């Protein structure tokens, strides 16, 4: 691989960790309010 | 407000509720149901990420 | 030189993208001529005649692979030639200010594609006048600069991507240069704007976008003890323009999908702050349309959505 | 490979080593003509105003 096609894969390396990371903590804190209510 | 000294401090959630007990269960399950679906909103958007 | 330009044989031979002979010198012959000053002036006159056609060889090296040896406007001697011709003839008419407000203003489209060449090449010939060029046209002395950058950044995105690009880097000093000024500059003219009068001005238009200093965690803090004069009212225009357009001119609809996504962010950071917003969301009836968005087509409605619902969750039961 | 194939190889790459700089000099030399001319617009403007 080039360097350009390492760092624009890189790129959605990251952009798309950053939304799974976001919607997982979005996810897990919302099971635990869930949980909350059904205790 | 000592016996609540205890119960928060080994971590345990009191439910107070003072009104009835049929009428907190349904202001409740409007908020289960309503929170679960944003859990099938959110996991489905989940595995579709996936 | 300015006869010549009008005449129909050799504007053709320019033209002519089927024998890449005639076009390489051509393209070169102008080019020598942009050099020189009082050319640049005349030159610029006919401007809409080669300029498409020379972002057309640059698109044409984005939309091809790097790897080719067979004489192209690749990887190729030829074709590293090729872009830095086309590349130096525009960079000769940014060099003025007033022509250079006038090529972003045009050329839009074709502006952006320059982020585009900086990244696929690893060619030093190409990135360098890349960047170079659009520094230029962001400086102080080009006229109503704060537009140029205004549209490149929001519409454009062209933050995101020069941040990007900033991690490769190639030799010959002024290119490092060019990258570290033009970093700096978008970063500072987006920011300067208050906090205050960049959400009104959206909320008023009825056109809503995003951009990082927008989103930032800090903007939304300062903000939340601002919008508090009728019970949130800056907050509550907000969830008032979201509900209307769920309902009038449906949802997953191009105009009405900007508002949306947007709107449903910028609610999420407020939620969060402070919980007396959490009224304003129940009170005007908008709380039923964030429910509506889970189930609703596309990734970023859906995900917009889940991330603003689960925020309201969280302070009405924690 | 061997000695034709090596020199042949060299005769390549310092053809474009030799291009290469010729066209990053040029570059600079190009920028350093505008320069000068912006500059020199804004200088002579600013005093012409004190003048006037």
């Amino acid at each position: 691989l080039s360097l350009e096609n390492v760092n624009d894969m890189v790129k959605e390396i990251t952009d798309c960790e950053s939304r799974a990371r976001q919607l997982d903590e979005s996810l897990d804190s919302l099971r635990s309010k869930l949980n909350d209510l059904l205790e | 407000k000592k016996v609540k000294r205890v119960i928060d401090s080994l971590n345990g959630k009191i439910v107070s509720l003072n009104t009835r007990s049929s009428e907190l269960v349904d202001t409740l399950n409007r908020q289960i149901d309503d929170l679960q679906r944003i859990l099938d909103t959110t996991e489905q958007t989940l595995h579709t990420e996936l | 030189v300015e006869k010549l330009l009008k005449n129909n044989n050799l504007i053709n031979i320019l033209q002519n993208i089927e024998q890449m002979d005639t076009c390489y010198v051509c393209i070169r012959l102008l080019q020598e001529l942009a050099v020189i000053p009082e050319y640049r002036d005349v030159i610029w006159l006919h401007e809409k005649k080669f300029m498409p056609t020379l972002f057309k060889i640059l698109q044409r090296a984005t939309d091809s692979q790097l790897a080719t040896r067979i004489v192209a406007t690749n990887s190729n001697h030829l074709g590293i030639q090729l872009q830095y011709h086309s590349l130096l003839l525009i960079w000769l008419l940014t060099f003025n200010p007033v022509f250079a407000n006038e090529l972003v203003q045009k050329y839009l489209s074709d502006f952006l594609d320059l982020l585009k060449l900086v990244k696929i090449t690893i060619k030093e010939k190409v990135s360098r006048l890349c960047i170079s060029i659009i520094l230029q046209c962001c400086s102080t002395r080009v006229k109503q600069h704060k537009k140029v950058i205004k549209q490149l950044l929001l519409l454009g995105n062209a933050l995101p991507t020069v941040q990007s690009l900033s991690e490769r880097k190639y030799s010959d000093e002024e290119l490092r240069q060019d990258i570290s000024n033009l970093k700096e500059i978008l970063e500072n003219e987006y920011q300067e704007l208050t906090s205050f009068d960049e959400y009104v001005a959206e909320l008023d238009s009825k056109l809503l976008c995003w951009s990082p200093p927008h989103v930032d965690n800090g903007f939304w803090s300062d903000n939340i003890d601002e919008f508090k004069k009728d019970n949130y009212k800056i907050f509550r225009q907000l969830i008032e323009l979201l509900q209307a357009k769920v309902r009038n001119g449906d949802v997953n609809a191009k105009q009405e999908k900007i508002i949306i996504q947007v709107a449903l962010n910028d609610i999420t950071h407020v939620v969060e702050l402070l919980p007396e917003s959490i009224d304003v969301l129940d009170k005007t009836g908008g709380k039923a349309d964030i429910m509506e968005l889970l189930n609703h087509s596309d990734s970023r409605v859906k995900y917009e959505a889940l991330k603003a619902t689960q925020a309201i969750i969280g302070y009405t039961f924690k | 490979l061997t000695p034709n194939q090596v020199n042949d190889e060299l005769n390549k790459m310092q053809a474009f080593i030799r291009k290469e700089a010729e066209e990053k000099a040029k570059e600079i030399q190009l920028k350093a003509d505008q320069e000068y001319e912006i500059e020199k617009t804004n200088i002579v403007r600013n005093e012409t105003n004190n003048i006037d």
